[PDB]
């Protein structure tokens, strides 16, 4: 007898829902709500209203292209009074002549995204099923049961709802606060953000699983950040640091994330040119804030102090920059060991390189501080941005030419002020906690410059970076080994040999002597009458960001003047002195002249002239007459001068 | 812009 209900219309209650879900800017036309929290829909029936004793109403929701109940992307649930906490439910909260106001709740771990809501109404022996509408479901920092819950309203306002903020740039000494329009609730931005998820490589690999995993703010943070500068062509931005941004738009121009996002969408999800670290970070903040994950942009500063090999290596994309920016997002970490909930570092700057679909993060900030580098995801990459260990061997010594991890900064909550969060990444220098973390992060290595034989002006010779690994672990390092001439007063001249090794493998409990050949032809023209060559080595281990420097000055010695004493040493009479020198160069010597003197042996300075040039390796001798007189020691003294080999000295004691 | 430290 009872006939089926006829829905006239469903009122999405955008106004009360927007307000209560903190989604009002997003609900001007469509319904956007947050998980784990009741929202309202008001049904209007044509004719007869719902009667619980006759009518059975059942709701169905699906999200994604392959919804399933086991995946959590499909749910079916009846309209009824009993409300099971933590489930998809619908209950009556008001009933008037023609209207039925319902309260629907979603699980606090439901997948986020666009859902289609359908209703089946059944009266007795008949049923009818149809589409009520759609809603977008987001993460809920207000819901205690949600992984992204933040216990503080002022922080929820800052990190989810506030659409403008500050990105710090400049330097550690001169911090710049650049205002930024994140614009997460601007028209079209949420749709663009859902698009970004639906073109991510994990969605292409398995869209049903991808949409299911969108329950997790770990998963969505990883994908969201990871997609901003994505090795695949569908990422949001392309990086560039060569001051040459004419293809497109300069990183320094942008004052917001919105225009970039809209550009990206409009050009077939093709990367927008160009980003730099803070532009990637800024767009990541927009995306993640849109989806409901509390997020904040952070800047770390690094500082040099200036001939250093270390600063050369870098000067002339895991560099160490004047500043670097990433984001932090707030969430629990049930996928990790207990106690890692809270801020998680996400770094959307280009190179996904070691392993995995994305880099870098999320990694708990506490894991970084604690040097617990086995914690997923990509902990070494974030550790390396705020730590660098640099040691000199001039011969063991700490080198502060490079200080990384200074004045780590983010906008203060509810204020236009800078909050220093360095303490969150780094224990104080020299503290037991710092040293204990440094121990956990690297679980014996040494370097010095060796030669192994005499070094002679005119010769080609090898120098060696002698690297010792006295630990149980393998190391893969980059090595820079080079030589430059140097003056007695410490002025570095031109290069006379260089060797770069991208891939030096150091086996456990082993050593290597890595040679570099120093050629006469390379140091000859550019070398001081000091005869000095500075050899410098830099061993880099980019994973932990550790640096070993070795430096040694070498003296290229002059040829010896042989001085021979013909005749007797008796305290009296005639005596002849034979002095010689072998040309050590591979080239002939022009304008050779010996000058000789020595009171007690001679009374005239004897200067010999050698017109016949001394060929390479040829020795030249000259004999000259002495005449002693008294008991004891006399020192004959010799100068040899040339066009290519000046002021070489010698002496001999006689009697 | 971003420059080496």
């Amino acid at each position: 007898m009872a006939e089926e209900l006829v829905l006239e219309r469903c009122d999405l209650e955008l106004e009360t829902n927007g307000r209560d879900h903190h989604t009002a800017d997003l609900c001007r036309e469509k319904l956007v709500v947050r998980r784990g929290q009741p929202f309202w829909l008001t049904l209007h029936f044509e004719g007869r209203n719902y009667q619980a004793s006759v009518d059975s109403l059942t709701f169905s929701v699906v999200t994604g292209p392959a919804p399933s109940q086991e995946a959590g992307t499909k749910a079916r649930f009846p309209l009824r009074d009993a409300v099971e906490e933590g489930d998809w439910t619908a209950t009556v909260v008001d009933q008037q002549d023609c209207t039925l106001s319902l309260q629907l709740t979603t699980p606090a771990n439901a997948p986020i995204g666009l859902y289609r809501l359908s209703l089946e109404a059944s009266t007795g022996y008949q049923g009818s099923s149809f589409v009520l509408g759609h809603f977008i479901l987001l993460f809920n920092a207000w819901c205690p049961a949600d992984a992204v819950y933040l216990d503080s309203e002022e922080e929820r306002q800052e990190y989810v709802l506030t659409q403008q903020g500050f990105i710090y740039q400049g330097s550690a000494k001169f911090i710049k606060n650049i205002p930024w329009n994140f614009g997460q609730f601007q028209d079209g931005i949420l749709d663009i953000c859902l698009i970004l998820l639906d073109v991510n490589p994990k969605f292409l690999k398995n869209a049903g699983r991808d949409c299911s995993r969108r329950s997790s703010p770990v998963y969505v943070g990883r994908v969201g950040s990871g997609m901003v500068n994505c090795n695949d062509d569908q990422g949001v931005l392309l990086g560039r640091w060569d001051n040459n941004y004419g293809d497109g738009v300069s990183p320094m121009s942008w004052i917001g994330s919105v225009d970039i996002l809209r550009r990206w969408k409009n050009h077939g999800c093709q990367r927008v040119k160009y980003g730099q670290c803070w532009v990637f970070a800024a767009v990541a903040c927009t995306v993640l804030r849109c989806l409901g994950i509390p997020t904040r942009v952070v800047t770390n500063y690094n500082s040099a102090h200036d001939s250093n090999l270390l600063i050369e290596y870098f000067r002339n994309s895991e560099m160490i920059w004047n500043f670097h920016c990433w984001v932090e997002s707030w969430m629990t970490r049930p996928d990790l060991q207990p106690g890692y909930e809270g801020w998680q570092a996400l770094d959307p700057t280009p190179q996904e390189k070691s392993e995995g679909t994305y880099c870098c993060g999320p990694v708990p900030v506490r894991a970084i501080k604690e040097g617990d580098l086995s914690t997923k995801y990509d902990a070494p990459f974030v550790f390396a941005e705020v730590n660098a260990d640099v040691v000199d061997w001039i011969q063991k010594s700490i080198n502060r030419s490079l200080i990384v991890g200074l004045k780590i900064s983010t906008k203060s909550v509810g204020r236009d002020e800078r909050e220093d969060i360095t303490h969150t990444y780094k224990y104080p220098e020299g503290s037991s906690e710092e040293r204990e973390a440094f121990t956990r992060a690297n679980h014996g290595m040494a370097m010095r410059i060796r030669v192994g034989q005499s070094m002679n002006m005119g010769s080609d010779f090898d120098v060696f970076a002698h690297i010792t690994n006295n630990t149980a672990e393998e190391y893969v390092c980059r090595l820079l080994l080079c030589a430059r001439t140097v003056s007695y007063n410490g002025i570095l001249g031109p290069e006379c040999g260089t060797k770069y090794l991208l891939n030096l493998t150091l086996e456990p409990f082993s050593e290597k002597s890595v040679p570099l050949c120093i050629l006469y032809e390379k140091y000859r023209d550019c070398l001081t009458e000091s005869n000095l060559i500075k050899v410098r080595a830099l061993l880099v281990e980019p994973v932990i960001n550790s640096y070993l420097l070795a430096e040694r000055d070498l003296y290229l010695e002059n040829p010896e003047i042989k001085i021979r004493i013909l005749g007797e040493p008796k305290q009296k009479r005639k005596l002849v002195a034979e002095v010689s020198l072998q040309n050590p160069l591979p080239v002939a010597l022009e304008g050779c002249t010996f000058t000789v003197e020595g009171a007690g042996l001679t009374e005239e300075q004897k200067t010999v002239e050698i017109p016949d040039p001394v060929e390479a390796g040829e020795e030249v001798k000259v004999r000259m007459d002495l005449v002693p007189l008294h008991m004891g020691l006399h020192k004959l003294v010799v100068n040899f001068e040339s066009d290519k080999l000046k002021a070489v000295k010698g002496f001999r004691n006689v009697i | 812009p971003x420059l080496p430290f």
